[PDB]
RNA sequence: CUUGAGUCUCGUAGAGGGGGGUAGAAUUCCAGGUGUAGCGGUGAAAUGCGUAGAGAUCUGGAGGAAUACCGGUGGCGAAGGCGGCCCCCUGGACGAAGACUGACGCUCAGGUGCGAAAGCGUGGGGAGCAAACAGGAUUAGAUACCCUGGUAGUCCACGCCGUAAACGAUGUCGACUUGGAGGUUGUGCCCUUGAGGCGUGGCUUCCGGAGCUAACGCGUUAAGUCGACCGCCUGGGGAGUAC
């Protein structure tokens, strides 16, 4: 049926998981491995989009301390 | 106007100065037309890696529109605030002032697994339990 | 880029009756308050260069619209320099 | 250097626990135990198992380096012994294996190898 | 160097290989050799050319079959 | 006239420029504590640094360049050019409706304006690395090769001729030429079922058909089909200097 837009599995293969929004610590940690740090977006099959804004908003985050900045500080 | 998503925190013991604090920044948004389209209160919550010092801060998201003139001048009175230990502001650019990342998570600390101390109940003073001083 | 409240003031001034923006002279106008207020932010940021691209193309068509105009309507020519107060 | 000394029985301060720290550079690693407030309790080297050279700069002369450091401070009295590491050099895995069989336990293997936000400019070395 | 990514069960051996996803690359790899400020796009960006080689191994298993080489 | 170009309000994407703010981390450094024998370099090694107590570690501070992995064939500029994150000032580009002027066009001798990098005048700033300079190491001998010490330099602000490898290994822009798909983006629609599809625009790019090339290569953004105008060449060496 019609209109149904974003149920589950659909648009994408690897869900968009926020644009440019960094205040929630869960959608980040997404992508975060536990050394405290980024995976590539040719791994993931991330859409460019949330990449490529993200970069802007995972500096942000770290500066707001709601990440580690740094391997030191486990 | 244009939009600036404001988020800071705030350091713990010094938390008693921003209720007073607030009360003229919000005059200086909403006495040049703007508005404040949230003021969402987070509790105090853990420091990943020490910011100024001390493993803790008190999370505060504003959400703000103003004209670039003000936000200019109200910015450069935050970043040297004491108070304030850091805060971050987004891009203008397909900004969103609804539809929360965190609106279970911030519903959630406020609920349940706050502080319910004396230090974050000043945090919640400067929130959206706002009390403030007569002008 | 204009704030809307200049843009209007232009309309109503300059160009024809109807309130354009497409015409000769409300163009001119519209360049001019671009030009003029950044000439303001060029008595200093003396090293702006990719913006200063931008003064040169807003001059070079203003010269180009105003050489127009007197290829045009001498009337319309006379009154526009008058009524815009351009250069010194 | 260490020595081939008879059975060990001596009191310092019986501390009973130390955290370590491991800075492992390009030539060398240096091992160096401390108190858990922090001062230090004893240290060895890979140079010091006398190896020399390039050849102080193995998984192999790493290892006898924390079996060195953790042989003296017996006499501090320590049982367990934690870990941080702090360099990309030899002795990966070697050195953590070390301080294992000195009957230690060794629960918290902390990397701390530095991130430097591109720290100061390094000599160039070979063209390529 | 035992690489921070947690092993599963605390161990004397780091499990060197299991931890490993994107560490070192850029920060610590070109370790002593000088340090240049914009180079990197170039340099080590090399990612279109790596996908290349991702869909020929993909792509040859069928095609081997096909020219009938196996 | 619109078929060229130009322009108003809305939306969008990006490391464009210029000025401000800001956090944490290794080297490094200062202060105090703890503590013993090498530390450092490489092919291996010596110079170098240390028992006059080095090297390393804890706590606190200092200081400056810098800020990744994210960062992609991406995207922005005019060729070169641009990368922490944020605000002020401001350019240029992409979409879409309502709507407007109507060749206002192309190219450009002269021209004014403007830098990757270092060079460069003074102020501010110096953490690290380094031309030179010392010495080791190397050996047909070693200024090259290779290492250690180590200064100006690198960093910011204005200012001076804008230098080269100023590029798809295309002068410019413009008109026309089977397309598909990627990278990736406005936006209508999808089970909103590959960084996906279709509808309708987008740059940017791979692939290959016509044509073109000596060959690589280009291919709808040409190096095709041509169009206008400017810059510039006429064998090498000696000379990109001389004048």
């Amino acid at each position: 049926a019609r209109y149904f837009r974003r149920r589950k599995f659909c648009r994408f293969t690897a869900e968009g998981v926020q644009e440019i929004d960094y205040k929630d610590i869960a959608t980040l940690k997404n992508y975060i491995t536990e050394s405290g740090k980024i995976v590539p977006s040719r791994i993931t099959g991330t859409r460019a989009k949330y990449q490529r804004q993200l970069a802007r908003a995972i500096k942000r985050a770290r500066y707001l301390s709601l990440l580690p900045y740094t391997d030191r500080h486990q | 106007m244009r939009h600036y998503e404001i988020v800071f925190m705030v350091h713990p013991d010094q938390s008693e100065q921003v209720p007073g604090m607030i009360e003229r920044y919000t005059a200086a948004i909403t006495g040049a037309e703007g508005k404040i389209h949230r003021l969402e209160d987070w509790g105090r919550r853990q420091l990943a890696y020490p910011i100024n010092k001390l493993h803790k801060a008190h999370y505060v998201l504003m959400n703000v529109e103003a004209p670039q003139e003000v936000i200019d001048e109200l910015e450069t009175t935050f970043r040297f605030n004491d108070a304030v230990i850091r805060s971050m502001v987004m891009r203008t650019k397909h900004a969103v002032t609804e539809a929360s990342p965190m609106v279970k998570a911030k519903d959630e600390r406020r609920e349940r697994r706050d502080d319910f101390a004396n230090e974050t109940a000043d945090d919640a003073e400067a929130g959206d339990s706002e009390e403030e001083e007569e002008e | 880029s204009l704030s809307t409240e200049a843009t209007a003031k232009i309309v109503s001034e300059f160009g024809r009756d109807a309130n354009d923006t497409g015409s000769t002279e409300v163009q001119v106008a519209l360049l001019t308050a671009q030009i003029n207020h950044l000439q303001g932010h060029f008595a200093e940021h003396k090293k702006d260069h990719h913006s200063r691209r931008g003064l040169l193309r807003m001059v070079s068509q203003r010269r180009k619209l105003l050489d127009y105009l007197k290829r045009k309507d001498v009337a319309r020519y006379t009154r526009l320099i008058e009524r815009l107060g351009l250069r010194r | 250097a260490k020595a081939p000394i008879r059975a060990r029985k001596r009191v310092r301060k019986q501390v009973s626990d130390g955290v370590a720290h491991i800075h492992a550079s390009f030539n060398n690693t240096i091992v160096t135990i401390t108190d858990r407030q922090g001062n230090a309790l004893g240290w060895a080297t890979a140079g010091g198992s006398g190896f020399r050279g390039s050849r102080k700069s193995t998984p192999f002369a790493a290892q006898v380096a924390a079996e060195r450091c953790a042989d003296a401070v017996k006499e501090y009295g320590i049982k367990n012994l934690e870990v941080m590491v702090k360099g990309p050099g030899p002795g990966r895995e070697s050195t953590i294996r070390a301080l294992n069989a000195a009957g230690f336990r060794i629960t918290n293997i902390t990397d701390v190898t530095p991130i430097p936000h591109n720290g100061c400019r390094p000599p160039k070395k070979r063209r390529v | 160097p035992v690489i921070k990514v947690r092993e599963n069960e605390p161990f004397d051996v780091a499990l060197r290989r299991f931890k490993r996803s994107c560490e070192k690359a850029g920060v610590l790899a070109e370790v002593r050799r000088r340090e240049f400020y914009e180079k990197p796009t170039t340099e080590r960006k090399r990612a279109k050319a790596s996908a290349v080689k991702r869909h020929a191994k993909k792509l040859a298993r069928e095609n081997a079959r096909r020219t009938r080489l196996y």
